């Protein structure tokens, strides 16, 4: 059992503003984490292949970086388009999601 | 006050990939003249090895290349009126097929096992089917010459490689390995082919071994490298009576035409005793993984008979086992095995091997197999010397769920082939001197670089300096005519230490040479001066270059 | 504390030959290249000749060219000076000296280190 | 173009069966893993388990063990799952996923339309 | 061999004298590369001084 | 830039390079159906059914 | 080529053996094989084992 622990459960921000979102692994030692934008009524979406590495077709105002059992995922300014459920996923175990 | 001294032959290896060529396809030599390298520790990675792949394809090659001179079943590709041998498991088909003369047909009665036919309707009196997966491809009849014995195979370097075994006893596969000897050839590694269990493999040194590329995730296999092995013996025990018919121009079909006395089904016997204490012991070496866990053996939650059963050659015949005797088991942190009572034993654990003839070859698909049967019974005998174990992932209250695993036979050359890495030497390199211009293959890799400068006639000599092969004998040659070439436009041909006139820059390196020549080996040079090496040879050249047009200038002087 | 004892020395006749020798102790020993140094009475230090630390290049002042042959044997933790002809301008104090070169792998020792206690060479 | 098309949406009775498939068209079908995602529908996503089309192998969760089959048919590049016992707490959009290369399975890249399965009486 | 040289150069083929000098190729190349060796050693000492 | 191994004869073919490019467009407007049968084990023939 | 180039070896004595060249072995499978190349694109008269 990898008990993923993502927070903040629910985010407020407006277009322009620097969002952060954060994923606690129970156990880590290695930088395999997996970022997801769901939208409502689609199936979610690979933003972050790897730890950091970035996924094609993703514009670069997504990033990410962390290692071990702390990892982060950012927003450079949230634009309308990227309203949306964040989730984080190492291995199978799927985190709680944020709503950005 | 320092300058580049150029050294050819020093012990210097870089990760690489080549064509290992087998040797039984050429004679072996009377040993492989291993030369242990002291002070030298290298990097593995069983999961990311070469070696595995190319003898996965060789493999995949030499088996089909023994089935394409071989008669191909077509004309049995027909309806077949089977009913029951009562004279379910085996069936009694007739079926009216072509004969050598390409004008007449031949009547012929067969009995095949129920797992070989697929019903071309309900299935009940004789009932229509015809044999499995005859329809979506052709099923090739295994020659009687085909050797279904495993002869081990010895890979051994082509010319300007090594190959780095590592004698770590306690080494899993992956990681840092110190002890690392130098091979010419590898030991013999017999293909065989098994599911679930490992049969006729190496035993561990010291102990159990668990191997995984990553004991976290489900998705990996786990490879359990015993060190004491259990003996199974298989069987089947059937007296068969072979009868064959011709069904072209030379093309003779074998098969089952009777059998003598009563019908028994084929089983394999492991002694109780052996086996719950061997899966005790790696119970108690997977608690050392998954501390304060449970964990508990069960059989395979799914898939086709291939990976559900354990699946093996017996003297041409495919067996399946059911497996699930064995692999019953709860071992919990207190210590306690639960089914207990299996170390003062004389019990056997009977396994209900299935036998199927229509063998779906690998995976291909697009290409089956038929193992024609052989008169009489057949027992074989073999060591269980490792398991093959996938982890049942999602969320669980702190148990574990080991269940068998396989189909993927990388991951059974994957445990008789993780000691070995395949490197690339790099005779030619850069050292600063003074000097201003005016044993073994490897065997000092681990020496300082003061005492390598001079065993250089021996790593320059064994340089040795059909397509799979010849393809990597021009590959060496062109490496050691481009090393030559190199030190031919720096004025350095024919020498093994060759002087320059280049100064040593301090940003290069900026240690003393007590700290270089006395202290570092070559490996922890060329990991230093890396960087700097398209600089140092341009530099090289450009200095040559200034000094031929010297030379010509002084030698039109008078 | 190395210590170089030559051993050897005494008295010859104009035209004959003498060996010198020098033990050395307290240091790896194939790894200095080491020389000769005269001393002749009320005079100052005269080099003679130099050998290298594999004993394979040997040097000499050009006024002993051809008469005096130097050797070392690193098994034995042994230098040799062998002279002939011993002219009367031979006459000397001769000090056995670690240093004076290096192998090109290791840093310059152009001095002489380490001095032994001196053969008397009496020439008459 | 890589594309995963799965059944429509579905209405069971508690103690009933499910089958849901998924199409799998544009690639190699024998030689990459398919991940069944359970997403329930405010609860997150749940990955249920995963099967191995080259061999049919499969490692169902430990908590859907004995009720989640999983089945390929190779000859038409399908993938399937049989889900039994079906409860009220069982309603969520079933999803077939991949991961972009064979080496790295959980990376999943390529996802199918979701399959609403409702359990009511 | 113990023939003299005019033995050898004048009297003799290069096909007798592989047949009589074959036993030691083995000794005659290892020392002809342990005198080089000791030459680049001896030269880049040489190239050292000064 | 018309080419030619020799214009002067009527056997090598004149290669005539164009500049500007005319846009040619093709088409098949038959909404055709396309069926298939197995002639053999795992050798589909497909073929225009309506 | 115009001629094989014959250079006659004065005072050289060689032992030859006929019954144990290799030419004749490859010619042997140059012909067995030459042979078995010319019929490979040829009708089989497999229709005719009536
Ligand atoms: C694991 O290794 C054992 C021993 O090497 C293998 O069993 C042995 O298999 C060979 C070949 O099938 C048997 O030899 C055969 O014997 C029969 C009857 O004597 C003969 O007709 C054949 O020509 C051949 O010589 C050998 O007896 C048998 N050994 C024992 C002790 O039963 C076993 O098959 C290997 N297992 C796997 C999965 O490859
Ligand atoms: C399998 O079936 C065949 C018939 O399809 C059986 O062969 C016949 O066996 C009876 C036994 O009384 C003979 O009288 C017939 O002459 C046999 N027919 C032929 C064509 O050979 C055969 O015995 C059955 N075998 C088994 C093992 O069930
Ligand atoms: C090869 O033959 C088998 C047996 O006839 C086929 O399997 C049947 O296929 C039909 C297709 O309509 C199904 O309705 C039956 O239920 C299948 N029977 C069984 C016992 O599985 C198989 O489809 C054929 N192969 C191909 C590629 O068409
Ligand atoms: C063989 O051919 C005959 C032709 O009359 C037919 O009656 C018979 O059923 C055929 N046999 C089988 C096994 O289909
Ligand atoms: C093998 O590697 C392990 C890694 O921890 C090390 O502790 C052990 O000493 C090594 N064994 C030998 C014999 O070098
Ligand atoms: C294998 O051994 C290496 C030694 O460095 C260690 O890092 C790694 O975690 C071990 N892995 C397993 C699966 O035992
Ligand atoms: C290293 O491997 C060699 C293989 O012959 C063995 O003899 C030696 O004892 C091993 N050394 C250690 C320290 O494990
Ligand atoms: C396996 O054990 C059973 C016990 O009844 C015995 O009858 C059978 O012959 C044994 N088989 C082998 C292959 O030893
Ligand atoms: C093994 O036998 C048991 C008996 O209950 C059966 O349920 C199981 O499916 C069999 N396994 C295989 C792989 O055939
Ligand atoms: C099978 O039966 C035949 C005939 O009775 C007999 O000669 C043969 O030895 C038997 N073979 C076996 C393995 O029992
Ligand atoms: C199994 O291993 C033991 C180890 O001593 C050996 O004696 C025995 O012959 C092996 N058996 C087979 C069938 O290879
Ligand atoms: C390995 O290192 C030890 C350290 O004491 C040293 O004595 C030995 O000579 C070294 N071996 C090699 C082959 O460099
Ligand atoms: C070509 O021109 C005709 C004019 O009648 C038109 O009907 C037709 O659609 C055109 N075809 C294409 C391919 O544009």
């Amino acid at each position: 059992d990898i008990q993923m622990t993502q927070s903040p459960s629910s985010l407020s921000a407006s277009v322009g503003d620097r969002v952060t979102i954060t994923c606690q692994a129970s156990q880590g030692i290695s930088n395999y984490l997996n970022w997801y934008q769901q939208k409502p009524g689609k199936a979610p979406k690979l933003l972050i292949y790897d730890a950091s590495n970035l996924e094609t077709g993703v514009p670069s105002r997504f990033s990410g970086s962390g290692s071990g059992t702390d990892f982060t995922f950012t927003i450079s300014g949230l634009q309308p388009e990227d309203i949306a459920t964040y989730y984080c996923q190492k291995y199978e175990f799927f985190g709680g999601g944020t709503k950005v | 006050n320092l300058w580049v001294t150029v050294y050819y032959g020093v012990p210097v290896w870089k990760e690489a990939r080549t064509t290992l060529f087998c040797a039984s396809c050429v004679p072996t030599d009377p040993n492989p003249q291993e030369m242990v390298l002291g002070n030298v520790t290298e990097n593995f990675n069983m999961w990311k090895n070469d070696m595995v792949d190319q003898m996965h394809e060789d493999v995949i090659s030499l088996w089909a290349q023994s089935l394409k001179p071989c008669v191909k079943l077509t004309p049995l590709c027909v309806t077949l009126e089977c009913t029951q041998v009562n004279a379910d498991e085996m069936k009694n088909c007739s079926f009216n097929t072509t004969t050598e003369i390409r004008d007449k047909k031949q009547k012929a009665y067969a009995l095949f096992y129920r797992l070989d036919l697929v019903p071309l309707e309900r299935e009940n009196s004789a009932s229509k089917y015809i044999l499995i997966n005859c329809n979506t491809s052709a099923i090739t009849q295994a020659c009687p010459k085909v050797n279904f014995d495993p002869i081990p195979i010895h890979y051994c370097t082509p010319a300007g490689y090594a190959i780095l075994k590592c004698n770590n006893k306690t080494f899993n596969g992956t990681g840092s390995c110190n002890n690392v000897s130098t091979v010419q050839c590898t030991h013999g590694i017999k293909p065989v082919v098994s599911t679930q269990l490992l049969l006729n493999g190496s035993l561990a040194e010291e102990e159990i071994i668990i191997r995984s590329e990553n004991l976290m995730d489900n998705v990996k296999t786990i490879i359990v490298h015993l060190d004491q092995s259990v003996e199974i013996v298989c069987t089947r025990p059937n007296n068969n009576t072979v009868k064959s018919i011709r069904i072209g121009p030379g093309q003779t079909f074998y098969y089952t035409g009777d059998i003598i006395g009563n019908i028994r089904e084929a089983h394999c016997n492991i002694s109780e005793k052996k086996w719950h204490e061997m899966l005790r012991r790696v119970s108690e070496k997977l608690a050392e993984h998954f501390p304060n866990k449970t964990i508990k053996f069960t059989s395979s939650s799914g898939g086709d008979l291939e990976i559900t059963t354990h699946s093996f050659n017996c003297r041409g015949e495919f067996f399946y086992c059911n497996t699930s005797g064995l692999f019953n088991s709860t071992y919990m942190p207190n210590g306690t095995y639960m089914p207990n009572g299996t170390n003062n034993s004389n019990s056997t654990i009977i396994l209900p091997c299935r036998i199927k003839q229509i063998i779906n070859m690998w995976q291909e698909v697009g290409r089956a197999m038929y193992a024609p049967p052989i008169a009489g019974n057949i027992t074989c005998n073999s060591n269980i010397t490792g398991l093959l174990l996938v982890r049942d992932g999602g969320k669980n209250n702190n148990t574990e769920i080991f269940r068998p695993g396989g189909g993927d036979m990388r991951d059974n050359w994957r445990s008789e082939l993780y000691k070995y890495k395949v490197v690339e030497i790099k005779p030619l390199g850069v050292a600063p001197t003074r000097c201003k211009r005016r044993l073994g293959f490897l065997g000092a890799a681990g020496s300082t670089m003061g005492a390598a400068s001079i065993t250089l006639t021996v790593q320059a000599r064994q340089l040795l300096s059909g397509i799979k092969q010849l393809q990597t004998r021009v590959l060496a040659i062109e490496h050691y005519l481009k090393d030559q070439q190199l030190l031919g436009i720096w004025g350095c041909s024919g020498k093994l230490i060759c002087c320059t006139a280049v100064p040593w820059n301090s940003s290069w390196s900026n240690k003393s040479l007590t700290d270089i020549w006395d202290n570092m080996t070559w490996m922890q040079w060329d990991r230093e001066v890396s960087n700097y090496t398209g600089i140092i040879y341009r530099l090289l050249e450009d200095s040559q270059n200034q000094q031929e047009r010297n030379e010509q200038d002084l030698l039109a002087l008078d | 504390e190395v210590q170089l004892v030559e051993t050897g020395g005494g008295l010859v006749q104009p035209g004959g030959s003498l060996k010198l020798s020098c033990r050395a102790s307290g240091y790896t020993f194939s790894s200095f290249a080491m020389s000769w140094v005269r001393q002749a009475p009320g005079k100052g230090l005269e080099w003679v000749s130099l050998i290298n630390d594999r004993g394979g290049l040997t040097f000499y002042v050009d006024s002993v060219k051809g008469r005096f042959t130097i050797s070392r044997d690193n098994s034995k933790n042994t230098l040799s000076l062998q002279m002939h002809s011993l002219r009367d301008g031979d006459t000397a104090v001769y000090y056995c000296a670690t240093g004076g070169m290096s192998s090109a792998l290791q840093s310059s020792k152009y001095y002489f280190d380490f001095w032994g206690q001196g053969a008397l060479v009496t020439v008459s | 173009q890589v594309q995963l098309v799965q059944s429509g949406a579905e209405v069971k009775k508690p103690g009933a069966s499910v089958k849901v498939s998924c199409k799998a068209s544009g690639y190699s079908f024998t030689d990459y893993y398919i991940h069944w995602v359970r997403q329930a529908p405010g609860q997150g996503l749940e990955w249920m388990g995963w099967i191995n089309p080259r061999f049919g192998g499969v490692n169902y969760a430990q908590k859907f063990q004995g009720r989640v089959t999983m089945t390929r048919d190779t000859s038409i590049r399908t993938a399937h799952m049989e889900l039994s016992r079906l409860i009220s707490d069982d309603t969520a959009f079933y999803y077939c996923a991949r991961g972009r290369f064979a080496d790295s399975v959980w990376n999943l890249l390529f996802w199918g339309q979701g399959t609403l399965v409702t359990v009511s009486s």
